[PDB]
């Protein structure tokens, strides 16, 4: 939650109005930006499981 | 730097997208406020109507009842009269 | 692997065996070396490029 990508913010804002309180682990939301780098996705052996 | 941005809550027409997406609402409810808000002018109106979004969607499940309904929903939110 | 188990000294036990850990790996690896000059090259997305 603590910093910048509003991205989630909405996600936040929804489940806390419902009174939620819950959140998803996802990616970095940045790192899944870094894999948008990858080298342009050069390197993504990333095995996710 | 990644991108770049202008006022928000205040957030345009994106705002009024997010006013949306800052309500609970479904996949089609959201949709159809999503083609609702970006088919909207300079002037603030709904710049496509409804028949224009269900003709270019072409789907039978999105009907004039579900879109008036999602429109009217999203007719004052940020601000009052949007997609006039 | 022949250099390494036969010429044995104090810089020969360097520098090569290094060359065969690095082919091995490679080898464990399997891609095509040529990768290191490539042939395509990433873009920005506009959203990753700012003004």
């Amino acid at each position: 939650v603590k910093s910048d990508d509003v991205n989630g913010r909405t996600k936040m804002y929804k489940n806390i109005v419902d009174g939620n309180h819950q959140m998803e682990p996802g990616m970095p939301e940045s790192f899944n930006v870094l894999l948008k780098e990858i080298r342009s996705l050069g390197i993504n052996i990333e095995l996710e499981d | 730097l990644p991108v770049y941005q202008g006022e928000t809550t205040q957030t345009l027409q994106d705002y009024l997208m997010w006013q949306v997406e800052l309500t609970p609402f479904t996949d089609t409810d959201r949709a159809i406020a999503t083609s609702i808000v970006d088919a909207v002018d300079d002037t603030g109106y709904l710049t496509i109507q409804i028949e224009d979004i269900v003709d270019s969607i072409g789907d039978d499940e999105i009907g004039l009842e579900e879109v008036e309904a999602v429109l009217k929903r999203i007719q004052r939110f940020d601000p009052v009269g949007v997609a006039a | 692997r022949e250099e390494l188990n036969e010429t044995n000294s104090e810089t020969k036990r360097k520098k090569l065996t290094k060359r065969i850990k690095l082919l091995e790996a490679f080898v464990q690896s399997g891609n095509k070396p040529e990768w290191m000059i490539l042939t395509v090259l990433p873009v920005l997305p506009p959203d990753l490029r700012p003004l």
